[PDB]
């Protein structure tokens, strides 16, 4: 599942032992009800530019 | 950087200038508050390893405008791999003596994980690559911070493509940029980033590494492929810091 089109996750995908797949997200972010969209629970989480978020 | 543009003042938050006695000596990515990765060939003739300095938050070399944050580097280490003067397994990973403070002008880049990388990254074709090099080949370094867009190649089209004893593109490395000579990072941005983006996130896939001259006709840029060293480096980042500057470090 996670090989094609990152399983739907939005940052890290794992595979298991089935058709069952788990999304995950890099510290910094917590993954949303809907198992896949990464949200901030920093003030400056990696990869995201204050400036261009702020805007 | 040949051929692209002055990065807007914090639209590069995670690029680090790294300098050696208050000299330019190489560009560098920040991954968290203490860890900065470059490239290993950047440290083969440093002798002052106590003069240096790792600059987060810079932005134009000719004047310091309060964003600027300097801390001297504690430890650089580099895979037991890498040969000197050579360049395959091309990544250092250097722990700052004190953490940066994250503001808006200073970000991590996200060191992501292999399989992410390996699966998903290594096919977004664009990337950004940026630093303060040479703005032409046999030409003057930049006074801001140039930023490039470049689309990445598989390795058999890399060695299909190319023109010309020029070294092999290993499973440790991948081409990326253009064979025109119009577009390419130089020397002068040797260990800084190659960031990849992917659904609203920023992610390292390489390192600024080698090539021939600067914008080469027939030559594209060579990048350290991060993805390969991602186990190596968080181990190392889960570790106690050991009495020396330079540490070798067995890879895998
Ligand atoms: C010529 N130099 C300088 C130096 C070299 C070595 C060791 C130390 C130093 S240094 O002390 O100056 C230290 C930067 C601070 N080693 C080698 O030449 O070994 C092979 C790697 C190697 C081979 C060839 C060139 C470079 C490195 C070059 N970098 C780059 C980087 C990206 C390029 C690109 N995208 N397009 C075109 C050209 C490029 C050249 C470079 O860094
Ligand atoms: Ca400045």
């Amino acid at each position: 599942i996670c090989v094609n089109e990152n399983g739907g996750c939005e940052q890290y995908c794992s595979d298991h032992t089935g058709t069952k797949r788990s999304c995950r997200c890099h510290e910094g972010y917590s993954l949303l009800a809907d198992g896949v969209s990464c949200t901030p629970t920093v003030e400056y989480p990696c990869g995201k530019i204050p400036i261009l978020e702020k805007r | 950087i040949v051929g692209g543009k002055v990065c807007p003042k914090g639209e590069c938050p995670w690029q680090v200038l790294l300098l050696v006695n208050g000299a330019q000596l190489c560009g560098g990515t920040l991954i968290n508050t203490i860890w900065v990765v470059s490239a290993a060939h950047c440290f083969d003739k440093i002798k002052n390893w106590r003069n240096l300095i790792a600059v987060l938050g810079e932005h134009d070399l000719s004047e310091h405008d309060g964003d600027e944050q300097s801390r001297r580097v504690a430890q650089v280490i580099i895979p037991s791999t890498y040969v000197p003067g050579t360049t395959n397994h091309d990544i250092a990973l250097l722990r700052l003596h004190q953490p940066v403070v994250l503001t808006d002008h200073v970000v991590p880049l996200c060191l992501p994980e292999r399989t992410f990388s390996e699966r998903t990254l290594a096919f977004v074709r664009f990337s950004l690559v940026s630093g303060w090099g040479q703005l032409l080949d046999r030409g003057a370094t930049a006074l801001e911070l140039m930023v490039l867009n470049v689309p990445r190649l598989m390795t058999q089209d890399c060695l299909q493509q190319s023109r010309k004893d020029s070294p092999n593109i290993t499973e440790y490395m991948f081409c990326a940029g253009y064979s025109d000579g119009s577009k390419d990072s130089c020397k002068g941005d040797s260990g800084g980033p190659h960031a990849t983006h992917y659904r609203g996130t920023w992610y390292l896939t390489g390192i600024v590494s080698w090539g021939q001259g600067c914008a080469t006709v027939g030559h594209f840029g060579v990048y350290t492929r991060v993805s390969q060293y991602i186990e190596w480096l968080q181990k190392l980042m889960r570790s106690e810091p050991r009495p020396g500057v330079l540490l070798r470090a067995p890879f895998p």
